[PDB]
DNA sequence: ATCGGATGTATATATCTGACACGTGCCTGGAGACTAGGGAGTAATCCCCTTGGCGGTTAAAACGCGGGGGACAGCGCGTACGTGCGTTTAAGCGGTGCTAGAGCTGTCTACGACCAATTGAGCGGCCTCGGCACCGGGATTCTCGA
DNA sequence: TCGAGAATCCCGGTGCCGAGGCCGCTCAATTGGTCGTAGACAGCTCTAGCACCGCTTAAACGCACGTACGCGCTGTCCCCCGCGTTTTAACCGCCAAGGGGATTACTCCCTAGTCTCCAGGCACGTGTCAGATATATACATCCGAT
């Protein structure tokens, strides 16, 4: 018969293993021509480093995290464990990003 | 309501040129280019009355012109190019009209306070007359033919001419005359007039009818 | 001691817009206080600009750059446009 | 030696001179770029404009002539750019903008 | 019968108002404004990354409209190439049509959206009506003077409604003979008179008089000017056209890649021309003013004179 | 700019003239009045063709049809009367309007007649039998002018009452509702509408936007049912009368004054332009009781 | 651009430029048909110049005629007399916020009275400028509730 | 050479990975897309900024100091970039 | 017989005129006796000038109400109308407070 | 003179007045010590960093520029006091 | 005359001569006090030490000579007051210190 | 180009706290931005408080001053001791 | 869902006033004019990082696919909280009075500023080699059905 | 719940390049005068703070009490987790062109710095009305009976 884990379990684990990795969760070319898309509204044909963007993309998903993990805390005040966007909505309100 | 942007009765700056700068420090005005016209707030229609022009700078590129000049009077011309406008030249005292200089006049100096007397009545106009003095002293009549129409003093600048207008409680060499108005007066006077015009349209247009008392005055 | 002010400044600006309205003291200097604060904001901006160009001197330009930094979108545009002006009138000195 | 201030060759009210000593004596820059203080002080003079004209809107929306703190707050809480610009800023006598969240009607 | 080798990736072209100039679309997504007198490209915009299936002539012909496969409609002027306006939506675009008689006015069939008539001088938008509210496909278009929009559901329900108002002028449902309706492929109009013309489902070409239906009213039983088919292969027809009199019609058989013509008065066929038997037949268009065919296969053009 | 000059001076009814109507093909001029006649003459030499009498009270109104072989008269004996134009025979008689009827119109097919009548209600009649098919309660105040659209799918309608009502042919729906309206039509391309009103104004209105396009004043018109008409054949105008004995014609896009045709000597009542020349034919009242063709050379 | 220029341009355009229609402010009123830009020119106020001493003359014959005064003054000396001949500009309605404003110009010799945009008019907008008992209703929130 | 959509770039795999980074378990659909316009606007101050500091520095290459000094206006300063 | 407002509609009301008074909520003598209390912590006998402690009361009064404000938020969020200290300590969490 | 004791010194309905200006409906009780503790709290930095000032002051009276300075420093400046 | 560092007589290990060189460069005063490089300088080298005994101490719990930033950041977010100085900043491969949620808990 | 670091001096005080551990490049170059970091923090308020004081000279005071404004605790109490002794010993010679 | 009554709130009025607009004489920062240096600007050169493309891989993404798990809706109750009314209480006005400490001026002096002469601490650059990263494989431990 | 199985931990071995150590090679640090000056300090005010004390009262605390939201539990739906498969394009490695970045060397425009003079700003008086406050009033809105 076949094996199923139970649900969050394997997401468990996978938590698990990111805390306990460090690097990069977002693949390279696609942040990357997402940052140059971006760049092209405010000015278009404009150059990088490797080591910028490299240090847009750490930093971006630093805030990503961090937003993940106060928006998990505030969905425990929600006494959930599903998210919702009004959680990330009214973290970035309480974050003044509104 | 015409009300008009004055403490008192000065050099309006609705009938100025675009190359016309005035400073209200002395309310002077000058220019840089050619020459060009200012016009005060005030317009004679009857009577007989009186003002000054000092000059505050003359050098010898700089020659203003300073007189009476009618409506129609292109104030991007020097006060006199037309035939209704009659000046005198500030290098020496030259009378001028209709671009005419005429040296039926005396001589003028680089810091003359100058005064102006012109009587109109209430094809010459009846008995009117300019009269033109150095610093009180009588230049003399400057144009007895007056043609009709009312008249406000103007001054033309050339390149870079410093003089002002001024009125009569503050003057230096005043008439005694006691039928003369200063600037003030006369500034006074018409615009009461003018609020009273906006008071007669207004009334026009919102109330049938219309009334006025034994017509003399 | 004399504590210099900008009350007058602020009270010609207001009569410049509005000379009707008039003004409070307590919110006279909550306007004075104000514009201390984002003068002080623009000037360590453009100063930390500038250390990061290494220019030991400040220039408009980078104060147009840094007040884009600080201002949200389209204030800024209008700011500058008057600022340029401002110095336009007064490089036409 | 005729006399005319920065401010009037500028044909505005900040004090360029005054601004002018100020960053001066503010310790930011050895040199200056003399239309530095023109071009900022034209954009203080912008702004503030701005920010009084809306309290004064909100001033004469309450029949007041003499605008208050509080027409201050207003104004800088309805305007998104203005409140962006100063979110985490304070204002003494402020108050808070009126705001009633959607569930706290009663149904 | 000539083909154009200055242009690859063919996908859709359209005639100008007088037949001298030719859009077609590209697959990187260009438009080759290719000119027939002196039998050359004319213009190359950069219209989209993504393929253009929609291309529009405007009545001056200084405006084209065109729908890549992004759901990206723009609107570009000849001269210049610029894109004029550019709109995004979901249920990714069918078809765009100028209005005929007001440029500023496009009518746009989305896939499973109902088609929305939007202006260019203010970006609004009216949304059509539908009548069974489940057709999911619905093809519209302008009639030749663009004052009523005929709109064909999946479901063979043929609604007629001003252009104005939207308001529901004539209505009909479109049979397969015995009581069963027919997904309407797409509907076609005369540049000259008033018959049109209906591609079904059925592989059954349905020629119609506007004024007929207009005089039919709401839910009537009109009946076709004529009906046109390959009663001998049974074939569908990818795209029909009349020809610029109005006298002449043509089908474009994807399946063996060949066109049929037919008359309109009698409807006898006319002709048939075949292709390549190796290629996909695409697109089909008539020259408004000519007896020559421009037809898209294999993204190549070919050229029909006669 | 025109340069329309008098070319023949047509007259002969013996009371206050109400119309005169270009035939479609440019042969004929039909001119009612309230004299209880309609006199057809010629279109380009000013010849008298007929008298075509018949009715028994005042005329206000008179259409050719498409063929230029009838013509639907309107008359304030409550009735119209389609006549043949080659014999002048009464054909029909149509009855059912109960007070005076003041315009008629035939559809662009020439099969059917629309008309407006002082008891402020629209009649659409038949023509092959002359019979009333549908009756609207219109207006609230007598109908001044009636039109077909270019095909005959709209009816637009004016009365004193002001109102411009556009209304479907097929049922009667008062489809569109847009100052006392005298006269209204549709444009050549049905595109926009025309109407005179009673303050020396004339309004062109756009019929899929539902607003004035153009207006157009300088004319002088407040009491009497003056006509307005496209020119077309040489530029486009718009000429119409004016209660200052003056034909008036303006620019159509500029709506500026492109000519004034003095030479009448009372209100000019009615106005018609000609259908493939640059023909005018201007009718003026009975203080002139004439009508003037003017010939322009653009 | 020089005020003749200008001038042409704005005939040339005023006729597709603005439109009048019912008018929630009065009965009917002139509407912007085109995004109108600031200090542009709107439209003249169009007709009869006459000098002043003429205006009471025609004023009492008008008030003979019961017909409207259609007269704006250009100067102490001129005015535009609209009410038998002018154009669209008869139908400007008042605001004590107006989006317009007039201003007289000098094109070789005559004076033209043309109502500018006072901001960026858009396109729908009712055009109002200030005239300078008689009820308003502009809808502003500064409305003098009475243009006198 | 103009880039488009590439936000969609971001696969929901990827949010999910730096959710369970974030220690989140359940997770609903409409954050993503959601997550994605934040991530969107995030970005859409600093690289403004940052350009704006390379609009000063005249140059058409942008570099990380830029977004450093960004970042430190921007408050949420970075290290590692000199 | 006796009238009672139904539950928070005098606290409603209450709520509309604080919203619409800007003066301060709190007695100034008990919050300058806490002021003093703190300040003997860190160095004792020390003065103040009343505008000083003014500005610590407004000042602190702001944060206050800026708090109960994005609280109020977050027990929206919350679901409730009634608050829990949990809204108030994740609010610090996500004010980086914590 | 040893204080002690005025945390309490604020009122329970100082703080609900407080929280109806936040707009707030329902309360609880827990809140309102905690509520102080975080005042506390709060204050506990300024004062001592206002003092701070005072200290490098090398005066005996605390002013409003010190907590100016604070609250700056500590990101959430005020203005109207100089 | 022999010359030393200044940072010798310090007794200490960052050259207080480049210190005091970014200090005159870094336009805050108009001239530096003499000690005060020497103090800031010593404060510098304490906190550094603070937090690269931090990093060791991590590093050799992990079994690790080379310490890489997960360390550091780890330590940085196991001091409360290390936190508090450097919570608004964000570190670099740092990803998050493992903290687990209660609820979060299977049964 | 020259340019000025800092990881040579946090090699020395490494082997001083762990003489067996080495380190990433990278993150000596983190450690470094956290210097520059923490300097121009200190150095900022320094100017700030002065500026208050209208002090042109910032000295040691100045320095333990705003380190006791920044650090915590301990933190800022061992600080302010080592500097403390760090410029005794400075001046003691 | 309405009406009646209670109550709370927006308004006009009157006057009081104390902030507040306004004007002064006097001060000094700002303007005006003049001198120097040297930061900044420009240009030619080098490099060299970047941006571009090309091919092979698969781990990763897309997509599908149950399906148990919880989001959520509802439903009972109950305890905790608004409220209005009691009670008592410090809060505020205000005015008094002392001075400790800010807050100012006048020295005088140590103290960097600064420059010049000197150089070795430090930094770019070059080997180098060993913890470290990867890999494969074996043993351990969680987990889901008994 | 004791196994099966699965993901993981750990162990040994392989190969590597960054961490590090050392080497030329300065310029920036030190040293030592030298100088004008920031402020350290003394020594005055005066005032704002600090405390005193009384008087009034709005305010605060507690009570009782209804009540209604918080909370706890149930059952449903759906839906997101987990796994399997299929597709792809990120990556990675390599190549190549140039275009910008950085550099250096001149060159000089502009600003700092100085000195002069005064005029706008500032402290300081001075009437004076915007609005604060209180009162009676008219309007809006809740709450309960119907």
């Amino acid at each position: 018969k076949p094996h199923r884990y139970r649900p969050g379990t394997v997401a468990l684990r996978e938590i698990r293993r990111y805390q306990k990795s460090t690097e990069l969760l977002i693949r390279k070319l696609p942040f990357q021509r997402l940052v140059r898309e971006i760049a092209q509204d405010f000015k278009t044909d404009l150059r990088f480093q490797s080591s910028a963007v490299m240090a847009l993309q750490e930093a971006s998903e630093a805030y990503l995290v961090a937003l993940f993990e106060d928006t998990n805390l505030c969905a425990i005040h929600a006494k959930r464990v599903t998210i919702m966007p009004k959680d990330i909505q009214l973290a970035r309100r309480i974050r003044g990003e509104r | 309501y015409r009300a008009c942007l004055y403490e008192r009765v000065l050099l309006a700056l609705h009938d100025r040129a675009p190359q016309l700068k005035i400073s209200d420090d002395r309310l002077t005005v000058v220019g840089e280019k050619g020459y060009s016209m200012v016009r005060a707030s005030h317009g004679v229609r009857k009577g007989a009355w009186y003002f000054e022009i000092t000059v505050d700078e003359m050098p010898p590129d700089t020659a203003a012109r300073l007189g009476w000049s009618q409506p129609l009077g292109n104030l991007q011309a020097p006060l006199g190019y037309d035939k209704f406008s009659y000046s005198w030249r500030s290098k020496k005292g030259t009378k001028f009209h209709q671009s005419i200089g005429k040296h039926y006049s005396s001589g003028y100096g680089q810091g003359d306070v100058l005064g102006f007397y012109i009587n109109l009545p209430e094809k010459q106009t009846p008995h009117s007359e300019i009269i033109f003095y150095k610093n009180g002293v009588n230049q003399g009549v400057a144009y007895k033919d007056i043609f009709e129409g009312v008249y406000f003093p103007a001054i033309s600048l050339y390149k870079s001419c410093t003089v002002s207008i001024n009125f009569g409680p503050c003057f230096k060499y005043p008439p005694k005359d006691l039928t003369y108005r200063p600037m003030s007066d006369m500034g006074w006077g018409a615009v009461v007039e003018h609020t009273l015009a906006d008071v007669l349209y207004h009334v026009e247009t919102e109330v049938d009818g219309r009334r006025s008392p034994p017509w003399e005055p | 001691t004399r504590k210099e002010s900008y009350a007058i400044y602020v009270y010609k600006v207001l009569k410049q817009v509005h000379p009707d309205t008039g003004i409070s003291s307590k919110a006279m200097s909550i306007m004075n206080s104000f514009v201390n604060d984002v003068f002080e904001r623009i000037a360590g901006e453009a100063s930390r600009l500038a250390h990061y160009n290494k220019r030991s001197t400040i220039t408009s330009r980078e104060i147009q750059t840094a007040v884009r930094l600080l201002l949200p979108g389209e204030l800024a545009k209008h700011a500058v446009s008057e600022g340029t002006k401002a110095v336009t009138k007064y490089t036409s000195a | 030696a005729k006399a005319k201030t920065r401010s009037s060759r500028a044909g505005l009210q900040f004090p360029v001179g005054r601004v002018h000593r100020l960053l001066r004596k503010g310790n930011y820059a050895e040199r200056v770029g003399a239309g530095a203080p023109v071009y900022l002080a034209a954009v203080l003079e912008y702004l503030t404009a701005e920010i009084l004209e809306l309290a004064g809107n909100a001033a004469r929306d309450n029949k007041k002539t003499r605008i208050i703190p509080r027409h201050l707050q207003l104004a800088v809480r309805n305007d998104e750019e203005l409140n962006k610009l100063l979110g985490r800023v304070t204002i003494a006598q402020g108050g808070v903008l009126p705001n009633i969240q959607s569930v706290l009607l009663p149904k | 019968d000539g083909t154009l080798d200055c242009i690859s990736m063919a996908l859709t072209c359209t005639f100008n108002r007088w037949g001298t100039l030719l859009a077609v679309g590209c697959n990187d997504g260009r438009i080759v404004i290719w000119d027939f007198l002196t039998r050359g490209i004319a213009k190359i915009i950069s219209a989209h990354i993504h393929p253009v299936c929609s291309l529009c002539w405007s009545r001056d012909g200084h405006k084209l409209v065109s729908a890549s496969t992004d759901n990206i409609v723009s609107q570009w002027d000849v001269l210049s190439g610029d894109c004029d306006q550019r709109f995004r939506f979901p249920s990714p675009i069918l078809k765009v049509q100028y209005h005929p008689r007001d440029q500023n006015k496009v009518l746009v069939c989305p896939m499973k959206s109902a088609p929305v008539m939007l202006t260019l001088s203010d970006s609004k938008h009216v949304v059509l009506p539908v009548d069974d509210d489940s057709d999911l496909n619905v093809v519209a278009s302008f009639d030749r003077r663009g004052e009523y929009i005929y709109t064909g559901n999946a479901k063979g329900k043929i609604l007629v409604l001003k252009t104005d108002s939207q308001d529901l002028v004539a209505s009909f449902r479109v049979t397969t003979g015995t009581s069963n309706t027919t997904a309407i492929k797409s509907i076609e109009f005369a540049r000259k008179g008033s018959c049109f013309l209906i591609n079904t489902a059925d592989r059954i070409i349905r020629v119609y008089d506007g004024r007929e239906i207009l005089t039919c009213g709401r839910d009537g039983e009109p009946e076709p000017m004529q009906k046109l088919q390959d009663l001998v292969n049974r074939t569908p027809w990818k795209k029909c056209c009349f020809s610029g009199d109005g006298e002449y019609i043509v089908a474009g058989s994807a399946r063996q890649h060949a066109l049929y013509i037919w008359e309109k008065s009698i409807g006898n066929l006319v002709k048939i021309l075949h292709g390549t038997r190796g290629e996909l037949l695409l697109d089909v268009a008539w020259h408004p003013v000519r007896p020559i065919i421009a037809s898209i296969s294999s993204g190549v053009v070919s050229i029909w004179a006669q | 700019k025109p340069n329309y000059a008098l070319k023949f001076t047509l007259a002969g009814h013996t009371k206050a003239v109400s119309s005169v109507k270009f035939s479609p093909n440019g042969e004929w001029l039909a001119s009612s009045s309230a004299d209880k006649l309609i006199k057809i003459w010629g279109a380009y030499d000013g010849k008298f063709e007929k008298t075509i009498s018949g009715h028994k009270l005042g005329i206000s109104d008179v259409a050719w049809s498409s063929d230029s072989n009838l013509l639907v008269s309107a008359s304030d004996d409550k009735t119209l009367k389609i006549w043949d134009v080659s014999s002048g025979k009464c054909l029909k008689t149509l009855k059912g309007h109960s007070n005076y009827v003041f315009c008629c119109n035939f559809n662009p097919q020439s099969n059917l007649i629309v008309s407006g009548s002082f008891d402020e209600s629209v009649r659409i009649w038949d023509v092959k039998t002359g019979k009333c098919l549908k009756t609207l309660p219109a207006h609230s105040d007598p109908v001044s002018a009636v039109h077909f659209n270019r095909d005959g799918s709209l009816i637009v309608s004016s009365s004193y009452d002001g109102l411009c009502r556009i209304w479907d042919t097929a049922s009667g729906q008062c489809l569109k509702t847009l100052p006392p309206v005298s006269f209204v039509k549709f444009s050549p391309n049905g595109k926009y509408i025309l109407a005179a009103t009673l303050d020396n104004t004339l309004k062109l209105w756009d019929y899929s936007k539902g607003k004035c396009l153009k207006t157009y004043t300088g004319h002088k018109n407040e009491k009497y049912c003056i006509f307005a008409n496209f020119s077309v054949t040489g530029g486009k105008w718009i000429v119409s009368g004016s209660e200052d004995n003056l034909v008036y014609i303006w620019n159509l896009q500029t709506k500026e004054i492109v000519q004034k045709l003095q030479g009448h000597t009372d209100v000019v009542i009615s106005t018609a332009c000609h259908p493939t020349e640059n023909i005018i034919a201007s009718a003026a009242l009975e203080n002139d009781k004439t009508i003037k063709l003017w010939k322009s050379d653009c | 651009l020089p005020m003749p220029m200008r001038f042409r341009h704005l005939k040339k355009t005023s006729k597709e430029a603005v439109g009048v229609y019912r008018s929630p402010i009065h009965g009917r009123g002139l509407f912007c048909k085109r995004n109108i830009d600031a200090g542009e020119m709107v439209i003249e106020y169009a007709g009869i110049v006459i000098r002043s001493i003429l205006t009471d003359k025609r004023e009492k014959y008008y008030d003979s005629k019961g017909i409207g005064c259609y007269m704006f003054r250009i100067d102490d000396s001129e005015v535009v007399d609209a009410t038998m001949h002018g154009n669209a500009a008869r139908f400007i309605n008042h605001s004590c916020e107006p989006n317009c404003y007039s201003r007289v110009i000098n094109i070789d010799g005559q004076k033209h009275i043309v109502i500018f945009a006072m901001r960026k008019i858009y396109r729908g907008e009712e055009l109002t400028y200030d005239y300078k008992k008689l009820p308003c209703n502009c809808g502003a929130k500064k409305c003098r509730k009475f243009l006198n | 050479k103009v880039l488009r959509d590439n936000i969609q770039g971001i696969t929901k795999p990827a949010i999910r990975r730096l959710a369970r980074r974030g220690g989140v378990k359940r997770i609903s659909g409409l954050i993503y897309e959601e997550t994605r316009g934040v991530l969107k606007v995030f970005l859409e101050n600093v690289i403004r900024d940052a350009v704006t500091y390379t609009e000063h520095a005249k140059r058409k290459t942008v570099t990380a100091m830029d977004v450093v000094y960004a970042l430190k206006r921007q408050g949420r300063t970075l290290y590692g970039f000199g």
